[PDB]
């Protein structure tokens, strides 16, 4: 069980780390906060920042939606069987 | 012969590969020929 | 007594095969409860 | 009896050694892995 | 210790499983062996 | 990685296959590649 937690964890990690994709300005520019800056912000309230939420979460999706499927579908499964397997069979020949 | 031939399957094949291997969990995807023939002969073998 | 020494060598080999049995066929995903838990795991991460 | 067996192991296991035939690329040819491994088996489960 | 042993397990295991590269027909030919065996190797000492 | 490969012979790997058979003294004229495939691997391992 310590095993594959750590796996997880040390794979799980490396997802903060912004992809290519993240930068994608079509999808999204990250200067828009002008707009909402450039005397459009009167009040230290964050509330004007709301109205970009649709457009974030596309840009979420695209980033993140990779790295996952390919780790779940790919490496996760190649992990579980191969640790079984080293971790079982010295323990029988050392009980026989 | 015959019908140890039209009974054949790939995946007990690759099965075997996978118990000549204590230390992988894997086949280069190539073994299940190698595995046959050997499966084969030496199942062929025992009946004479 | 020599007798029973020999018995207790095969017991050994017996458990090693069943052993290697049972691990080597959730490898191949022929153990069915294994294989359920498996997709119902990556369902739910993916849902999540 | 011991002659026989003897002479039976030694002349089946000539069997392994891959005849002529086996290299027929007409019959099947050994690269159909590459379309079954250029992108199309994402998973390490050697089930396509 | 324990967690990074399994970690390098875990991931050069997979380094057996072959590449697209593997199947470069320019670099290599796996059907080089028919000119060693095409009546060019009599003897089973697979030496050419 | 560079001098385990350079240093690398055809013959050790047709010798290690043979051991894996303890039924036959021959090999198909394919194993080979499969061994260098896990001898190299598991000789990596061992160094991590």
């Amino acid at each position: 069980t310590k095993a594959l937690v750590n796996e997880a964890r040390t794979e799980c990690d490396r997802y903060v780390r912004e992809s290519p994709r993240f930068y994608d300005e079509g999808t999204f520019s990250i200067y828009q906060f002008r707009q909402t800056l450039q005397q459009t912000s009167q009040g230290y309230d964050a509330q004007a920042i709301v109205e970009a939420e649709p457009a974030i979460k596309e840009l979420l999706k695209l980033d993140f939606e990779p790295k996952v499927f390919n780790t779940v579908r790919k490496n996760f499964r190649q992990t579980v069987n191969n640790t079984l397997k080293t971790h079982l069979l010295p323990m029988a020949e050392e009980q026989a | 012969l015959d019908e140890l031939l039209k009974t054949f399957s790939v995946m007990n094949a690759y099965k075997r590969a996978t118990e000549s291997h204590p230390r992988n969990s894997t086949a280069p995807f190539i073994a299940v020929l190698v595995e046959a023939l050997y499966y084969l002969a030496n199942e062929l073998e025992d009946a004479f | 007594l020599t007798l029973l020494n020999q018995e207790m060598q095969n017991l050994g080999i017996e458990f090693k095969k069943y052993m290697s049995a049972q691990i080597n066929d959730v490898v191949i995903g022929n153990d069915r409860e294994f294989d359920q838990d498996f997709t119902k795991l990556k369902a739910r991460m993916v849902a999540r």
